[PDB]
């Protein structure tokens, strides 16, 4: 519907005032049907819209909602290096060892994308560096050659 | 096949 479509666009743009205007109990966890079924929190998280992320969480956004590929907003935060966002989600109860349809964890995302401090954050909250995805790869397996500091951290 | 999360690394 149009209202949900606009909410999603606002959460993506970081347009707080429009979020405040369209976020109802009915719509706060709506899903983008045309894409990979992201929720407003997925978008706010993936696009590093901290205020929107805070607002949505405070107004009942589901920190554990999986999209079409089985991603939770923490995946989005971790893959794109949004540290504060990652911290917000974790502090609000996000499961760190959560796994998508391919058994990728946020730690797989953060490791493959070369985000050290995010990897560290995940490890401090008990992320398992030994978890394998569908390809039989640990997050360590996914680390670029240059990122020896991340290899060391995961090891 | 597996595609990227909604989002991007850089706000600019």
């Amino acid at each position: 519907s149009e209202a949900d479509r606009q909410l999603l666009e606002a959460a993506k743009a970081g347009d707080v005032e429009t979020v405040k205007k369209l976020c109802t109990v009915q719509s706060v966890n709506c899903r983008d049907i045309e894409g990979r079924q992201s929720t407003p929190l997925h978008f706010a998280a993936g696009y590093n819209r901290v205020s929107v992320v805070e607002y949505l969480l405070q107004h009942g956004a589901d920190v554990h909602a999986k999209d079409k590929g089985g991603l939770v907003p923490l995946h989005n935060a971790c893959s794109y290096g949004h540290y504060e966002v990652a911290e917000l989600l974790v502090k609000h109860g996000a499961v760190v060892n959560v796994a998508d349809l391919w058994k990728f964890t946020p730690l797989h995302e953060a490791a493959a994308k070369g985000k050290y401090e995010i990897c560290k954050l995940l490890l401090q909250h008990g992320a398992d560096p030994t978890k394998k995805n569908r390809d039989g790869n640990t997050p360590l397996d996914l680390v670029k050659d240059g990122d020896t500091d991340i290899q060391d951290l995961l090891r | 096949q597996r595609t990227q999360p909604d989002g991007q690394s850089f706000r600019s």
